DNA sequence: GGGAAGTAGTTACGCCTGGTCATTAC
DNA sequence: GTAATGAACTACTTCCC
RNA sequence: GACCAGGCG
C-alpha cells in the first residue's frame, strides 16, 4: 500500500526539477522563440512614396548581451557590472530587409534596429547552465532563482494580471431591467472590442457595437452580413420549435422592410449622421469589417462566419430567457486567464515597432525627395542602412519598463523587487494581481472561491484596502503555455466531427467548442471525451489539452491556450491508484523523474474545467470505486510564506494571515553577497538560527540555508504592568551576549555631471571662498582627491564626497558647494568606497555606511503565530525569576493576550520546541501530517518534566516561590525592521514651502506634522478658541496686509520713498493694516485671477 | 555566521565544543548521548548547538578589500 | 595628487590620478570598477 | 402628462519607504 | 539650435409619444 | 513640486 509519507518523496521531485519561477522563464523563452517573428510578420513591409521602391521584412535574431562604450568599442557585460555601473542589461536585435526594385527582389541586407532587455537566467542570459563555482566566481549567489530585469541599475519584476477569458461568451442578468445581456471580449493584434447582444421588454433582440451608439436591431445587423432570406436567419441560429416561434415574432420588425443594402444605408446614417451620402457606405462597411467580432477576421468574406457567431450568441441569450441555461459565474476560475511576461512584452514590442516603421518610412521619403533618385539608386544598401534611427524602439521599451506605465492606460505592471530577505523576494516573484479599482467595495470579487483550492493561497493577502484583490500562487500551481491551434483543429476534425457549415445543430446533437468558438457537432460526445483523454494519457498528444463536457446543454469544451492555472493529481482507475511502491523506490534512487511520471500517464494536470467532472479523494485510505483522482499532498495548497507557520490548523484565520504577512519583514541573512551588493537599504542579523519546530517544506525549498530569527526561552507570566497590552519584557544579560543584534546599511551616490559647454563639476575639497561653504569641521576626513577614507566614524551632516558645481548665473567666478552629506539624523561608520565610470564617460562614486543597532525600548518583536509587540522594559538578570531546575526566562509575555486570539499553535510549538531541545532532534510540524500533541506530551512526561508543561519558579526579588506553576517553553521569535531609531522626529523651525510659506513635508527634509480638520473640530468641541488661534495661525504662515478702506482693494507699499497708496483709487489716508494668514491672501489672489472680485469691509477693535 | 562563544541565557561557554558534537553526530552516534557526554544538562545550552548554521564558510568568497 | 587603487576583480594595485585621467581601467583587467583601500591607521573600537 | 433616459455629484484620517520626470527636427 | 505643440450609488434635468 | 508603487496604526 501507499502511506502519505511516501507521496512526499514524489512531491519533492516536482520542486527539485522544475523550480519556483517557471511561469516567468517559460513565458519569456516562448516570447523569444516565436513572439518576435510573429510581430514582425504581422506588418509585412514598408511602402514608401518612392515610385518604384518597396521593402520586405525577413528574419529576426537576438545577439549576445553586450555594452558599447562611448568611444566605439563593444565588450561583454555581466549582471553585477550592470548593477554597479547603473547600466541596462540588454542585447541587440537584428533584422533582415529585402529591397524590392520594380517588383524584383534583391539580395538581402541586415541592420540593427535596437536593443532588448534580457530576463535574468533565461535561455539567452550569460548565466544559463553555469555551475555553482562559476556563479561564485562571478559574484552571484547560487541561491538566486532569476527571472527579473535590470533597468538603469535597478531590478524590475513583472507581476501577472488576472484578466478575463479572451474569447468566451458569458451570459448574465440585471435587476434594473429584464435584460438578458451576453457580452464577449474580442482580441486581435492587441485590440480589445466589447460586443453585447440582449433582449428587453419589447422582446426584440438588439446588438451593441463599438463606435456605434445606437443599439441596431439583430435582424438589421444580420442582413448587413448577407443571408437576407428569412429562412437563412432561422437556419443560422437554431431549430427548436419554441425558438422558431420566437424568431418568427422577431422577424416582423425587419423581415419585409429591409434588404442587404438598406441595412447598410441605416448603419451609414447612424455612424455618419448628416455627412456625405457616399461617405456613409464606406464608413459603415469599415466599421462592420474591423469592429464586429475582429477575432474572426477583418476580411469581407468572413461575414457569414460572423453572422453564425452572432446567431449563436443570440441563441444563448434567448435560451437564458426560457430558463434552459443557468447564468454564468464571473468569479469561477474557468473564465479567467493570467497575463505573463511573454504577452505584455509582446504588446510593448508591437507598439514600439509600429512607431519605428513609420519613422523609417518618413526618413526614406524625405531623403529621396531631397537628394534625388540618382543618390538613392547609386548605393541602395547604404541608403537603407543610414535611414534607420535605432533609438525610438530602445528608449520607448526602456521607459515603459522603468516607470511601470504600460501603453493602453494600465499602471503598475512593473514593480521594484523586494530584497529584505529570502522569503520576501521569493514571494514577490509569485504575485497575482487584479485589474479592478481599489476604492470600490467589490464584495463579490474579494470573496474566496471554491475553485481557488490548489491554485491560490487562502491566507496570504494584504491587510488594507488591497485585501482580496492581491493574491499569491499556491505551491502545486502550474501555469501553461500555448501550442499551435491549426494542428489541434485538424486533429480534432479527423475523428468523426462534422463541420458547422455542412450540418446545422439540433437539440439531439452535441456541440463542440475549441477555445470558445464553435467548430462542429457530433452524435456522441461521452465517448469522444474519453477517447481524447485516453489518447492524452497514452502520450499521443500534448498534456496542455483539457477536455470537459456538460450534458445539460450537450456541449464539449476543448482548451489549448495559455494562461490557465492547473494542479497535478494521481489517476485512479477501478478504485486503485496507479502509483505503486516500486515507482516511489525508482523515484528515490534517481532512475525516474517527475517528467517521466507525467509522460507515463500516472499523474495528469487538471484545470478548472476538467475538475467539474472529477471526484477527488483526500487520503489514500478513503478511495473507492466512485473516485476518479487522488490528492497528492493536502499540505501544499498553502502559499510559500504561509507554509512557515507550524501547526497552521490550530489557529484562527486572521492570526495566520497576520503571521504570513509578517514573515516577509523579519531580519536575517538575506543573500551571501551582501558585502559586494550595492543597495539603498540593507539589514543583517549577527547570529541567525534554524527553528526547532519546522515544516518539512522549508527544508526542501531551501529556507534553512538562509534563516531569519532566533529561539527564545519564553515564560507566560504577568509581570508588574510593564508587559500589559501586547508588551514584552526582555532580559538584559541576554542582550549583552548577542541576542537579536543587527546592523543597518545605506548607500550614497554622487556623479561628476557634464553641463552644456565646457562647464563641468569636479571632485575637490572646497575652498573657504566658495559660496555655501560649510564649516571646516565637516571636511575633516576627506582625502585630497575628494573622497572619504574607509572605516572612519561619521556623524550627522558630515560630508562624504566633496563636489563644487559651476557658478549659477544671476555670483560670477564663485563656484557652488554641492557636496553629498550624511542624512541629518543618522550615524555610522564608512564601510566601502567604489569608483567607476558611467555609460557616457562621467565619473561615479558610491559610498556605504555601516551602523550597529542594539535592541532598546520601542523595537518591534513578533513570532510567526501572529503575536506582535514592542519592548516595554529591560530587566537585569538577577531580578528575573528562575525555575527550580535552573532555567531563567529570556522573554515574558502577558497571559491576557492568549485567550482572545485563540492561538493554540503557539503553546503547541512551545511544548514541541522544549521536547526537541531535550531530545536532541528537531520536531516535524508539517500541517496535517506533523507529530500529534499527545505524543509530545507523553514524551515530555517520559523525559522527567510534567505533561502540562508547567514548572515551579522563585520570585527574583523577594526570593520565595510563587503560588502557581508557570508555563514555560521555547518559541521561535523574529525581529521586524520597524525600529524606533527610524521613527523619532521633532521640529522647531525649518524650511518652508515656496508657494504657501508653510512648513515642509516629510521626515527626510525636516518637515512638520499636519493638523487635520478633525483636530480642529476636536479643539472646537473643547471650546479653546485661543488654542485654535495659536495652533492654526501663530505657528503657521502669518503676515500683515495694507487694506484700502474706501474701496476695499489691497493697497500698495513702496520701499523707494516709504509711501503707501491705493493703486486702483487715489486714496492715501484711509490705508489700514490687517493681520491675516498668508494662505488666505493667496486665496484672495486666486479668486481675483478669475473675474470674481472680493471686497473687504473693515471694522474697529 | 559563526558559533556563539557563550550560551545566551546562562552564559556557559559552549563555543569550543560544536565541532566535536557535529563530528560525533555525523559518525552515527546518538545525539542525546553525545550531548550528555559533553556536559550540557540544561536545555538552554542544548538549544544553542542543536540549532546552529555555519554561514561563515559561504561568505568568504566575496572580498571587499 | 597620486593615490593608490585596487582592481575590483583582480585585487592587484593600480596607481593613477583621478584629476586628469580620462578613463578608469585596470591595466591588467578589462574591468572599470576600482576600490579605495583602507588607510594604515590604528582605529580604536569599543568592546561593548 | 408622469413614464423613460441622460447627466451630475460623491466615496476616513495620518505616517513611512523608494523611483521618475521636466520635447526635438534639422 | 531653438521654434515649434501634439463602479457603484443617489438626486436633477430633459425629454416625449 | 507633481505623479506611481509598496507598507504601518
Ligand atoms: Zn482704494
Ligand atoms: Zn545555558
Ligand atoms: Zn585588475
Amino acid at each position: 500500500d501507499v502511506t502519505p509519507d511516501d507521496l512526499w518523496i514524489v512531491m519533492e521531485s516536482y520542486w527539485q526539477e522544475k523550480g519556483l519561477v517557471r511561469q516567468h522563464l517559460d513565458s519569456y523563452n516562448a516570447f523569444i522563440e516565436r513572439g518576435l517573428q510573429e510581430v514582425v510578420n504581422e506588418f509585412g513591409g514598408i511602402k514608401p512614396d518612392i515610385p518604384d521602391f518597396e521593402v520586405k521584412f525577413g528574419k529576426i535574431r537576438v545577439g549576445e548581451p553586450e555594452f558599447q562604450e562611448p568611444h566605439g568599442q563593444r565588450k561583454p557585460l555581466y549582471p553585477m557590472d550592470a548593477r554597479i555601473r547603473n547600466l541596462t542589461y540588454a542585447a541587440p536585435l537584428y533584422l533582415e530587409m529585402i529591397p524590392v526594385i520594380k517588383g524584383v527582389e534583391q539580395d538581402p541586407v541586415e541592420v540593427r534596429i535596437g536593443e532588448l532587455p534580457i530576463m535574468l537566467k533565461s535561455k539567452v542570459c550569460r548565466l544559463y547552465g553555469l555551475s555553482d563555482e562559476e556563479l561564485i566566481k562571478l559574484g552571484e549567489d547560487p541561491k538566486d532563482p532569476g527571472g527579473y530585469f535590470i533597468i538603469n541599475g535597478s531590478e524590475r519584476v513583472i507581476v501577472s494580471i488576472e484578466d478575463i477569458a479572451p474569447n468566451r461568451t458569458l451570459v448574465e442578468k440585471d435587476e434594473r431591467q429584464e435584460k438578458y445581456i451576453a457580452k464577449v471580449f474580442s482580441y486581435r493584434h492587441g485590440y480589445r472590442a466589447l460586443v453585447a447582444v440582449e433582449r428587453r421588454k419589447d422582446g426584440i433582440l438588439y446588438v451593441d457595437i463599438p463606435n456605434v451608439p445606437k443599439p441596431v436591431k439583430f435582424v438589421y445587423v444580420m442582413r448587413a452580413l448577407g443571408l437576407e432570406r428569412d429562412k437563412d436567419i432561422v437556419e443560422a441560429v437554431g431549430n427548436d420549435p419554441e425558438v422558431q416561434q420566437i424568431m418568427f415574432d422577431n422577424l416582423e420588425d425587419a423581415s419585409d422592410i429591409t434588404t442587404q443594402q438598406e441595412a447598410l444605408e441605416f448603419i451609414g446614417k447612424l455612424v455618419a449622421p448628416g455627412q456625405a451620402r457616399e461617405y456613409r457606405l464606406k464608413r459603415a462597411e469599415y466599421v462592420i469589417d474591423n469592429n464586429l467580432l475582429p477575432h474572426m477576421g477583418v476580411s469581407p468574406e468572413d461575414r457569414i462566419k460572423k453572422a453564425y457567431y452572432l446567431g449563436m450568441m443570440a441563441l444563448k441569450v434567448i435560451e437564458l430567457s426560457l430558463g434552459r441555461r443557468p447564468e454564468d459565474d464571473k468569479d469561477h476560475y474557468a473564465n479567467k486567464r493570467l497575463r505573463l511576461a511573454g504577452d505584455l512584452l509582446k504588446d510593448l514590442f508591437r507598439v514600439a515597432f509600429s512607431q519605428l516603421v513609420k519613422d523609417i518610412q518618413y526618413q526614406m521619403t524625405k531623403t529621396y525627395q531631397r537628394k534625388g533618385d540618382k543618390y538613392t539608386f547609386g548605393n541602395i544598401h547604404r541608403f537603407i542602412r543610414n535611414s534607420i534611427r535605432p533609438d525610438v524602439l530602445t528608449e520607448r521599451i526602456e521607459h515603459a519598463l522603468a516607470t511601470g506605465a504600460w501603453p493602453g492606460g494600465r499602471t503598475g505592471v512593473s514593480q521594484l523587487l523586494d530584497r529584505t530577505n529570502y522569503m520576501s523576494t521569493l514571494s514577490h516573484l509569485r504575485r497575482v494581481t487584479s485589474p479592478l479599482d481599489r476604492e470600490q467595495p467589490h464584495f463579490e470579487a474579494r470573496d474566496l472561491h471554491g475553485t481557488h483550492w490548489g491554485r491560490i493561497c487562502p491566507t496570504e493577502t494584504p491587510e488594507g484596502p488591497n485585501c482580496g484583490l492581491v493574491k499569491n500562487l499556491a505551491l502545486m500551481a502550474q501555469i501553461t503555455t500555448a501550442v499551435p491551434e491549426e494542428e489541434i483543429r485538424e486533429y480534432l476534425m479527423s475523428l468523426g466531427i462534422v463541420p458547422i457549415e455542412v450540418r446545422r445543430p439540433d437539440p439531439t446533437l452535441w456541440r463542440v467548442y475549441l477555445n470558445g468558438v464553435l467548430i462542429g457537432t457530433i452524435e456522441d460526445g461521452k465517448a469522444l471525451v474519453q477517447r481524447i483523454r485516453q489518447d492524452r494519457r497514452s502520450g499521443k498528444i500534448s498534456d496542455v489539452i483539457n477536455v470537459a463536457y456538460y450534458e445539460d446543454v450537450k456541449e464539449v469544451y476543448v482548451n489549448s491556450d495559455d494562461g490557465r492555472v492547473r494542479r497535478p493529481l494521481i489517476i485512479v482507475e477501478n478504485g486503485v491508484p496507479k502509483l505503486t511502491k516500486e515507482h516511489v523506490q525508482a523515484v528515490k534512487e534517481g532512475r525516474l523523474k517527475w517528467s517521466d511520471l507525467i509522460k507515463m500517464g500516472i499523474i495528469e494536470y487538471l484545470d478548472a474545467e476538467e475538475e467539474e467532472n472529477a471526484y477527488v479523494a483526500m487520503w489514500p485510505w478513503e478511495v473507492t470505486e466512485e473516485h476518479t483522482h487522488l490528492e497528492l499532498m493536502p499540505a501544499a495548497i498553502l502559499g510559500l510564506p504561509a507554509s512557515l507557520v507550524p501547526y497552521p490548523e490550530h489557529n484562527a484565520a486572521p492570526r495566520n494571515t497576520y503571521g504570513a504577512g509578517m514573515a516577509k519583514q523579519s531580519l536575517g541573512l538575506g543573500w551571501a553577497n551582501f558585502r559586494i551588493r550595492v543597495d539603498t537599504r540593507g539589514h543583517l542579523l549577527h547570529y541567525p538560527q534554524i527553528p526547532l519546530v519546522n515544516s518539512r517544506i522549508m527544508k526542501a525549498v531551501g529556507y534553512e540555508d538562509r534563516p531569519a530569527g532566533q529561539n527564545f526561552v519564553v515564560a507566560v507570566l504577568a509581570y508588574q504592568g510593564y508587559n500589559m497590552e501586547d508588551a514584552i519584557i526582555i532580559n538584559k544579560a541576554s542582550i549583552e551576549r548577542g541576542l537579536a543584534r543587527s546592523t543597518f546599511f545605506r548607500t550614497y551616490e554622487a556623479e561628476e555631471k557634464k553641463y552644456l559647454g565646457g562647464q563641468t563639476d569636479k571632485f575637490e575639497i572646497p575652498d573657504p571662498t566658495v559660496r555655501g561653504y560649510r564649516g571646516e569641521k565637516y571636511y575633516r576626513n576627506l582625502d585630497e582627491d575628494g573622497l572619504i577614507f574607509p572605516e572612519s566614524k561619521v556623524e550627522g551632516k558630515d560630508v562624504l564626497v566633496g563636489r563644487t558645481s559651476p557658478p549659477r548665473f544671476l555670483s560670477l567666478q564663485e563656484r557652488r558647494e554641492t557636496s553629498v552629506a550624511v542624512r541629518p539624523s543618522e550615524k555610522g561608520v564608512v564601510d566601502k568606497v567604489i569608483i567607476t565610470e558611467t555609460g557616457d564617460g562621467t565619473k561615479l562614486v558610491k559610498v556605504t555606511v555601516r551602523d550597529l543597532r542594539i535592541p532598546e525600548l520601542g523595537d518591534k518583536f513578533a513570532s510567526r503565530h501572529g503575536q506582535k509587540g514592542v519592548i516595554g522594559l529591560i530587566v537585569p538578570q538577577e531580578d528575573m525569576p528562575w525555575t527550580e531546575s535552573g532555567i531563567v526566562p529570556d522573554l515574558i509575555v502577558n497571559p491576557h493576550g492568549i485567550p482572545s486570539r485563540m492561538t493554540v499553535g503557539q503553546l503547541i510549538e512551545a511544548i514541541g520546541g522544549k521536547v526537541a531541545s531535550l531530545k536532541g532532534r528537531r520536531v516535524d510540524g508539517t500541517a496535517f501530517i506533523g507529530e500529534p500533541e499527545e505524543k509530545l506530551r507523553k514524551e515530555l512526561e517520559e523525559l522527567g518534566f510534567k505533561h502540562t508543561g508547567r514548572e515551579i519558579m522563585y520570585d527574583g526579588i523577594t526570593g520565595k516561590r510563587l503560588e502557581a506553576d508557570i508555563f514555560i517553553g521555547v518559541i521561535y521569535y523574529q525581529r521586524l525592521h520597524h525600529m524606533v531609531a527610524d521613527k523619532i522626529h521633532a521640529r522647531s523651525r525649518g524650511p518652508v514651502q515656496v508657494l504657501t510659506k508653510q512648513p515642509t513635508e516629510g521626515r527626510a527634509r525636516e518637515g512638520g506634522l499636519r493638523f487635520g480638520e478633525m483636530e480642529r473640530d476636536v479643539l472646537v468641541g473643547h471650546g479653546a478658541a485661543m488654542l485654535l488661534i495659536e495652533r492654526l495661525l501663530e505657528e503657521s504662515d502669518k503676515t500683515e496686509v495694507w487694506v484700502c478702506e474706501n474701496c476695499g482693494h489691497i493697497a500698495l507699499e513702496d520701499k523707494r520713498r516709504r509711501r503707501v497708496y491705493c493703486p486702483v483709487c487715489g486714496e492715501e489716508e484711509r490705508i489700514s493694516k490687517v493681520e491675516m494668514s498668508y494662505a488666505f491672501k493667496l486665496l484672495l489672489d486666486e479668486l481675483k485671477a478669475m473675474v470674481i472680485r472680493p471686497k473687504l469691509n473693515l471694522s474697529e477693535r | 555566521m559563526i558559533v556563539p562563544v557563550r550560551c545566551f541565557t546562562c552564559g556557559k561557554v559552549i563555543g569550543d565544543k560544536y565541532y566535536e558534537f557535529k563530528r560525533r553526530v555525523e559518525a552515527g552516534e546518538d545525539p542525546e548521548k553525545v550531548l550528555d557526554d559533553l556536559g550540557l544538562e540544561r536545555y538552554c545550552c542544548r538549544r544553542m548547538l542543536l540549532s546552529h548554521v555555519e554561514l561563515i564558510d559561504d561568505i568568504m568568497h566575496y572580498r571587499v578589500y | 595628487v597620486e593615490a593608490v587603487y585596487r582592481c575590483f576583480k583582480c585585487g592587484r594595485e593600480v596607481k593613477l590620478d583621478l584629476s586628469i585621467t580620462r578613463d578608469l581601467r585596470c591595466p591588467y583587467c578589462g574591468s572599470k570598477i576600482l576600490y579605495k583601500p583602507r588607510p594604515k591607521v590604528p582605529r580604536r573600537v569599543k568592546a561593548i
